């Protein structure tokens, strides 16, 4: 599950994904 | 290396950290296979793939994508801290930029682990239940020829 | 020697593959620079004045007197000790639920821990953190920042600055000598010796038809177990638990360890994981061959919670509807606790019914058992565990010296403690502060 | 179409069987 | 503090004995017909079970507690504190993550027994069951603390055990009072107390002695932290029993410092109220 | 930034040497925020004639 | 991933709806037709020229 709840809070300290699943399926 | 320091170490980092593409097996050997350019009954994957381990502290950080992430982020901080950068970016922003960039490096993500270990046993099943079997040409990395 | 970056790590940079990368990629840089007006600096430096007859050591003792009035300074010391004990107890409890993460000793390593994901270690570290915030009720969030990256499996702190010449000063901050982590390692090491006090049980599980009429003791089985994995003519079920149905007149067969189909009526070693994904095939095929006295399975759960159902041996009891309930509530999620049926030990010699029992454990798990009748002259029929004097050597043992026990093996209910009677003063109650 | 049910065993629920075009099996048997 | 008897396993009784008096009288002998509370439980099956601080009169409480129900009931609600909540139904326990649930169950057991054993009053026994041993009276825990002093009417299977009780193993063994008239330092009585709970509370006292300094030291720490501007001297007289858990070492403060930088952020909005605080404390005390 | 605030002021009569491309003497002084754009005349003042 | 991931249970629960869909036995039936429809079409235009 692609959840950006950790990457957002890591970079807010210092203040849908279909293009990725298209990239796996095109391998 | 002294006329062009950030550009030599970027042509070297791509040649060293770009993943060696690999291959596995899909489908049943009684069934027959439809691919042409690859082997009759096999697929080809653009990352080195390994079987599924128990998800400890080792296998979720040793992956090729976790090595491609951790050695590109470690390069662009060496770009953002250079002497040619401070024409516009002042000292306070440089620390912030570095802080933001690294914060991309330490974030836990299972998707470097997923592409190596979990996805090839997921792609090989899905390439036998779809109608058109995967047409594929061999992946070649950094080979001029 | 210009200090370009001052950096603080949250994660040990050597267990992730990061021993050779630079400091700006391993640790997190601080990025703060508040601007100052020089015209406010130049004025305030060039025209500051004071009192005329200013004796400054008098002026500071006049001023710094109401800042050392009590425990203002000594609250940070009490906060620092709890942030050291809760940090090791988070580092221990995370790295004991993984296959050898840190040198941390692992005494209850025998208990099965499958999920070792970073999401799973985040729930272990958060509940260790919620225990220290509940017991000590400290409101400020301690160690609620090592899970900022996602994993507390590599939770180790380190701080470092980096001058321009690359001369990185990098010194670690390891946690000090703990004390709760020393005490939590003795509760764990005693836990394996007697987990029956906490309703956990060692050993496996046997499902054989036992049509007994006399005494039955499921938790403390007399003599040896019927068979053990790897014995003569004992087969282990394969990881699917599948059954190949044979046609007109033959019997259906389990698929054992390997690919060979072996027939059901015999002996079987069912691992606990296979029974979580084959209960609809267990209860349909092999479990009737358990009821008819043909096969005998060994549901080898490693450790399990149990549940006792005491009953009257005067009246009959079939243990099959209690086992059929237990085989129905088994999901791939988790199993319900094992239901053993132990007869209530009777005072008088009785005429007991012929009862059909199935589940009885392998390793002796009847430890949390106190005397059967503590208010009767003698237990006639049932098992008669009298009050065992090994747990009470401070009361009945003659060559017992005050001060000893047997802590990593048993619990001694009658010991000789020290009862302190301290008085806790304030800082005003020791020195004179005026 | 050659598959009717696939009654699972872990959960015991029945899994029935159903610019482009949805491919169908050619009507061989007449 | 914990003025009651510090133990954590209670002698529960799941199945009570038959209260039969129409038929076969004289077999069972409850202590209720003697107006007496039994020291060890009556009942057909009397199991040991962990109920932390089941007998702990004195304090509001540590906070958390672990109370296992006896094995007649379910007892899968102390093994679902982690990795197992919206994943697994209520009647089940998770066996794939059993170690992690149990390790956190032992963390509830350790932390809830992190009290300090306080000493109550020691009234010497005037009656004839002990005849002068300084036992510790309390509510009605005289029966459960000392299984030695117990009126034994008929030889049951409790009386088959309590008849072997040695009579000098009850009450205070050694009192060390430094000052006559004032309270004692640490009495050394015997009571119902498991060695496991005793080891945790004797660790916590060893922890609280690990952050306590003599009064000729804490008068040197207050002076030097005030840069020797205002100096004070402790009066030189024997204080009997003080305990000032007030001083982490130089190592434990370095971890608390770097943990405070981990929790706070990195931008200039979090390093600013740390500056304006000390800028406010600077402006108030300055003579300039 | 103290030194280049005066050096960028008297930039017609008194030229010095600035280290890197992109940085001239007449740049604003509030950008010299790196140890590599310290002027070599500021480091060794023996090589300002 | 999810907070309790068994990798053998998750794939077995998600692939069993896929093998109920008989696309593996449709894609073999469309192949043998396009074999027979190739050779009857290759020769039908190579008999004219």
């Amino acid at each position: 599950v692609l959840d950006p709840t950790v990457l957002t809070n890591a970079i807010t300290t210092i203040s849908d994904y279909a293009a990725f699943w298209k990239c796996i399926a095109s391998w | 290396p002294q006329q062009a320091p950030l550009l030599r170490a970027f042509a070297e980092h791509i040649r060293a950290n770009w993943p060696q593409p690999s291959e596995f097996g899909y489908g049943s050997t009684l069934q027959g296979s439809a691919n042409l350019f690859i082997p009759s009954n096999r697929m080809v994957y653009p990352w080195p793939n390994q079987p599924l381990p128990r998800l400890t502290v080792a296998p979720t950080y040793d992956s090729a994508m976790s090595n491609w992430i951790s050695t590109t982020i470690a390069f662009f901080i060496r770009v953002v801290n250079s002497v040619n950068m401070t024409a516009t970016v002042n000292d306070l922003t440089r620390r912030t930029m570095t802080g933001v960039m690294t914060a991309m490096r330490q974030v836990k993500t299972m998707t470097p682990f997923y592409i190596q270990h979990m996805c090839p046993t997921e792609l090989s099943v899905l390439a036998s239940v779809t109608v058109t079997p995967p047409f594929q040409v061999p992946f070649t990395r950094l080979v001029q020829n | 020697d210009v200090i370009t970056n001052v950096l603080v790590a949250r994660v040990d940079p050597a267990q992730r593959g990061d021993a050779a990368v630079d400091i700006r990629a391993t640790h997190a840089t601080f990025a703060a620079a508040l601007p100052v007006d020089p015209a406010a600096i130049v004025v305030a430096m060039l025209c500051g004045q004071t009192e005329t007859n200013l004796i400054p050591s008098h002026h500071y003792g006049k001023a710094f007197a109401p800042l050392f009035a009590s425990n203002a300074m000594f609250t940070r010391n009490q906060r620092a000790v709890i942030t050291r004990e809760a940090f090791v107890c988070a580092r221990s409890a995370v790295a004991q639920c993984q296959d050898a993460g840190f040198l941390v000793p692992r005494p209850l390593d025998a208990l099965r821990q499958f999920d070792v994901t970073s999401a799973a270690a985040a729930e272990i570290m958060h509940a260790v953190n919620d225990a220290f915030k509940t017991a000590f009720d400290l409101d400020g969030a301690l160690l609620d920042g090592l899970a900022l990256y996602g994993d507390p499996r590599i939770a180790d702190l380190s701080a470092a600055y980096l001058q321009y010449g690359g001369n990185v000063v990098r010194e670690h901050v390891p946690p000090g000598p703990s004390h709760i982590h020393r005490a939590l390692q003795q509760v764990e090491s005693t836990f394996m010796a007697e987990m029956n006090l906490f309703n956990v049980a060692r050993g496996n599980l046997y499902l054989v038809q036992t049509a007994t009429n006399g005494n039955w003791s499921p938790m403390a089985p007399v003599a040896a177990p019927p068979f053990v994995r790897g014995g003569p003519n004992v087969r282990v079920v394969g990881r699917f638990g599948t059954i190949v149905p044979r046609p007109n007149g033959l019997e259906p067969q389990l698929i054992d360890d390997g690919n060979v189909p072996r027939d059901i009526a015999g002996d079987w070693v069912y691992p606990s994981d296979v029974l979580q994904v084959s209960v609809a095939v267990f209860r349909d095929y092999v479990w009737p061959m358990v009821k008819a006295g043909r096969t005998r399975v060994l549901v080898e759960l490693g450790h399990y919670v149990y549940t006792l159902h005491y009953y009257d041996p005067q009246i009959s009891l079939d243990e099959a509807p209690i086992l059929e309930e237990w085989l129905s509530k088994i999901n791939p999620a988790g199993i319900p606790p094992v239901p053993f049926c132990i007869p209530i030990p009777q005072v008088y010699p009785c005429i007991t019914a012929r009862r059909v029992h199935y589940a009885f454990t392998s390793e002796n798990n009847n430890d949390s058992l106190f005397s059967t009748n503590a208010a009767s002259i003698d237990t006639a029929f049932g098992e008669n565990a009298a009050v065992s004097p090994l747990r009470w050597p401070g009361l009945v043992d003659p060559n017992y010296r005050v001060g000893t026990n047997d802590l990593p093996n048993r619990i001694t209910l009658y010991n000789s403690l020290y009862r302190y009677n301290f008085t806790y003063p304030t800082l005003d109650g020791i020195m004179y502060v005026r | 179409n050659a598959i009717r049910s696939f009654l699972t065993a872990w959960d015991d629920i029945r899994i029935l069987s159903p610019d482009s075009a949805v491919a169908n099996g050619p009507e061989l048997i007449i | 503090e914990d003025t009651g008897l510090c133990t954590s396993f209670m002698l529960l009784d799941n199945i009570p004995s038959a209260h039969l008096t129409k038929e076969l009288i004289g077999f069972t002998w409850f202590m209720q017909m003697y107006q007496m509370t039994p020291p060890l439980p009556e009942g057909a099956v009397n199991r040991i079970v962990c109920m932390t601080n089941w007998a702990s009169l004195g304090d509001e409480g540590r906070g958390l507690e672990v109370r296992l129900p006896p094995p007649t009931d379910s007892s899968v609600h102390a093994y679902k504190t982690v990795l197992s909540r919206g994943y697994i139904d209520n009647a089940q326990f998770n066996p794939l993550a059993l170690r992690s649930n149990v390790l956190l169950m032992l963390l509830q057991f350790t932390l809830s027994n992190l009290k300090i054993n306080k000493s109550s009053t020691f009234t010497s026994d005037v009656t004839t069951i002990t005849s002068g041993r300084m036992i510790r009276a309390f509510p009605e825990l005289l029966a459960l603390a000392y299984p030695g002093r117990a009126v034994l009417p008929t030889q049951t299977k409790n009386a088959q055990f309590l008849s072997t009780a040695i009579a000098d193993r009850i009450g205070r063994l050694d009192r060390a009072n430094l000052i006559g008239g004032e309270v004692s330092a640490m009495v050394e009585c015997m009571e119902l107390c498991d060695a496991l709970t005793l080891h945790i509370r004797e660790t916590y006292i060893m922890l609280l002695r690990s952050m306590h300094q003599d009064p000729t030291q804490i008068v040197q720490i207050v002076n030097e932290c005030a840069n020797n501007l205002l100096n004070s001297t402790i009066p030189i007289s024997l204080r009997p029993t003080i305990l000032c858990p007030w001083f982490a070492s130089s190592e434990d403060l370095r971890l608390q410092q770097v943990m405070h930088l981990v929790n706070i952020s990195s931008n200039t909005a979090a390093a600013l109220p740390l500056v304006e605080a000390l800028s406010t404390l600077l402006r108030s005390v300055t003579p300039l | 930034k103290v030194f280049m605030a005066l050096a960028n002021l008297l930039a017609q009569p008194e030229p010095i040497a600035i280290g890197v491309p992109g940085m001239h003497q007449t740049t604003p002084a509030s950008q010299f925020s790196h140890p590599g754009v310290w002027p070599p005349g500021f480091l060794n003042p023996q090589l300002i004639n």
